[PDB]
């Protein structure tokens, strides 16, 4: 028994062992409360604005699309505290630890953003936090690791299987069935079972909902598409809600295509896995003929994962929302054009969006086009990996 | 087939405890894992319940993901699970097998078709460890349909509605873990309950029964005896075959 649909047609679900279903029954009663209680959303809108920076800007950048018919804007969740839209959820998700009076924090993160975010504001609001982290991550990622304990959390690395955000996330379950009365779970995506991929969009709608006011002020219209990058889904969802209902704008996801999709390298299971059961939800995934979870690859970490929040499966199936892939070369050169021509440093995660955008442009140059792509995080995290690549190629 | 009503009938007339272990099929190969089943069946074992390798097992503590990791490293396959099972079944005509699952290994070629072969190589029951009671409805349906019993878990935090629901729903056995759990299950028909929380020493499966339960599994406690013994064959099968003549002596009395 629930209080909201678990399901976006036939994905999502609640697929946990039994003892973690107290856990999430308690998770969404809480959630629907908080959502009626004019103090949360308060409080919520206060650490948005004072602590983090919102609202974000809506950056016109009018070098990139100069000569063609494309008027391109970003959305600035690169302006955000933290540097990446992760903030906005895990400052929702740690009011509502607090409303059902849990002290205690876990999380998972790969590339390190969404567990930057959830030590911060658990710092912040006085929880104490402990991040499960790839021990192939945590190597790669000792910044990110670093910050993290700055701000008083634990960082568990993570030994089983292939040691990464999978087995990160696998971890962080693992931990909340015992800990459930005490700690409260902070999934970093819009996927897992429900009540976390509703949770997630309705603590991100404010990207899409400021996006949709300021392009009304600047442009006095819709825009004709709203683009971002795919990882588990969560700044994708945060642009789309807002506009699902304005049926005359085109919703992009860009899943990594790595190496390339014929390469098998990629992180791109909406358009190229098939659907299963794993992580909690029934959900396209990268797997085996035999069903084994399959290993994705990205030259971004915060995309490389080998499933999908449901929601983006539902909205692709209706054909309401459209998936597409970018490979890390694309990303690459997009990466290189914002830093260049608008002076902004993109997330290799962001840029994938970016690319699809300018792709978009350069395709049909003299088409008409309104595009707003998300700007998810600032690329400092990244200026090690594009240095090292650079250096190889030339 | 019924399996566990025989055994379970069978047991009731001796007064007597069930005993099952669990064991991961192919850990540490499949020709060993083959030798392991056959020792725990000669030594006593009720039942089994048997694990098939999974790439992400998100419900097992570190000593069965050991398990599945070795069992990977001798490249151990569903196929190669489902042959497993048809040969322990050809050579021990009564034992009830149950399987533990994950879900996607269950839906990944069809979740029928996942059950029709499960009844082909005689199968007794399914537990899917990440399909609870609300989501359970397509599986337990598929198990029904080809003569196999789908197990729910009733855990600790269990409530008056989930009891109901998991002795409607299930079959074969309950898995448990006051326990007066065990009244109310009895109350409303449940499938007869099997201990399942750490139970590691004799002591604990005589005390599983004196609470009402129809007997014990263990599984870890044996995973472990495999993991301390890899180097050393023959005296894992000595350990193995100690600890559940041990267990079962407990369920007599
Ligand atoms: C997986 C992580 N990052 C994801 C991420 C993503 C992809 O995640 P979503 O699909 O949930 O937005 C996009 N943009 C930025 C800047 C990101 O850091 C993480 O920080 O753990
Ligand atoms: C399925 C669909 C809608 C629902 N609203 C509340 N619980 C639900 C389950
Ligand atoms: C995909 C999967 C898990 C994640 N945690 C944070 N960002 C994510 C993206
Ligand atoms: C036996 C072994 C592993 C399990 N994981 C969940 N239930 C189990 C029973
Ligand atoms: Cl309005
Ligand atoms: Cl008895
Ligand atoms: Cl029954
Ligand atoms: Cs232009
Ligand atoms: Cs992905």
């Amino acid at each position: 028994t629930t209080l909201l649909n678990p399901y976006f047609g036939e994905f999502g679900g609640m697929y946990v062992p039994q003892i973690l279903m107290p856990a999430l029954n308690q998770l969404e009663e809480a959630f629907v409360s908080a959502q009626k209680d004019p103090e949360f959303q308060a409080q919520f809108a206060d650490l948005l604005k004072n602590y983090a920076g919102r609202p974000t800007a809506l950056t016109k950048c009018q070098n990139i699309t100069a000569g063609t018919r494309t008027t391109l804007y970003l959305k600035r969740e690169d302006l955000l505290h933290g540097g990446a839209h992760k903030t906005n959820q895990v400052l929702g998700q740690a009011l509502l630890a607090k409303r059902m009076g849990k002290s205690e924090i876990i999380a998972e993160t790969g590339a390190g953003a969404h567990g930057v975010a959830s030590a911060l504001a658990s710092a912040l609001l006085g929880l104490k936090c402990r991040i499960y982290m790839g021990a192939k991550d945590v190597e790669r990622q000792s910044p990110n690791v670093f910050r993290m304990r700055l701000m008083g959390a634990e960082v568990i690395p993570v030994h089983s299987g292939s040691a990464t955000l999978k087995d990160a996330c696998n971890e962080a379950l693992r931990d909340w069935s015992g800990s459930y009365e005490t700690a409260h779970y902070m999934l970093g995506t819009a996927a897992g079972p429900h009540p976390y991929p509703t949770i997630v969009r309705e603590f991100q709608r404010m990207i899409g909902e400021e996006t949709k006011a300021q392009i009304l002020d600047k442009e006095g219209r819709l825009p004709d598409a709203v683009i971002a990058c795919v990882g588990g889904g969560s700044n994708a969802i945060g642009m789309f809600a807002d506009f699902i209902n304005d049926t005359s704008v085109g919703l992009i996801g860009v899943e990594p295509g790595g190496h390339g999709i014929e390469t098998g390298e990629h992180g791109a299971p909406l358009k190229h896995g098939r659907v299963g059961i794993y992580f909690g939800m029934k959900a396209p995934m990268m797997q085996t003929a035999d069903g084994q979870i399959e290993e994705s690859y990205s030259i971004s970490a915060g995309l490389d994962f080998p499933s999908v929040g449901p929601q983006h499966a539902y909205l692709n199936s209706i054909g309401r929302a459209d998936y597409v892939s970018i490979t890390d070369d694309e990303a690459l050169e997009a990466f290189k054009t914002l830093c260049r021509h608008e002076g902004i440093i993109p997330a290799l995660e962001s840029s994938h969006a970016l690319a699809h955008a300018l792709k978009m442009m350069r395709e049909q140059p003299e088409k008409e086009q309104l595009l707003v792509v998300n700007l998810s995080g600032r690329g400092d995290k990244d200026i090690f990996t594009v240095h090292d690549i650079l250096k190889a190629r030339g | 087939m019924e399996r566990y009503e025989n055994l379970f009938a069978q047991l009731n007339d001796r007064r007597e405890g069930a005993f099952v272990p669990f064991v991961t099929l192919g850990d540490p190969g499949i020709e060993q894992s083959l030798k392991i089943i056959d020792t725990l069946i000669d030594a006593g074992a009720d039942a089994l319940e048997l694990g098939v390798p999974f790439s992400d097992p998100l419900a097992d503590g570190p000593t069965i993901q050991n398990a599945n990791l070795r069992a990977f490293a001798a490249g151990v396959t569903p196929a190669q699970c489902f042959e497993m099972l048809a040969l322990i079944r050809e050579k021990h005509p009564t034992i009830p097998i149950g399987l533990l699952m994950y879900a996607n290994l269950v839906f990944n070629n069809g979740i029928d078709a996942f059950y029709a072969r499960c009844e082909q190589v005689g199968v007794d029951s399914v537990l899917v460890a990440d399909v609870p009671v609300e989501e359970s409805a397509p599986f337990r349906q598929a198990a029904l349909r080809h003569n196999i019993a789908p197990i729910f878990i009733c855990p600790p935090n269990a409530d008056d509605d989930l009891l109901r629901q998991v002795a409607s729903y299930g079959r074969g056995y309950t898995y448990l873990l006051l326990h007066h759990l065990i009244e109310k299950l009895k109350e409303y028909h449940a499938a007869p309950a099997l201990q399942g929380f750490g139970i590691s020493s004799p002591e604990q499966v005589s005390a599983a029964v004196r609470a009402g339960a129809a007997g014990a599994i263990s599984g870890s406690a044996i995973v472990k005896i495999i993991e301390k013994n890899l180097a050393s064959p023959k005296q894992m099968l000595a350990e193995l075959r100690s600890f559940v003549s041990a267990m079962k002596a407990a369920s007599r009395a």
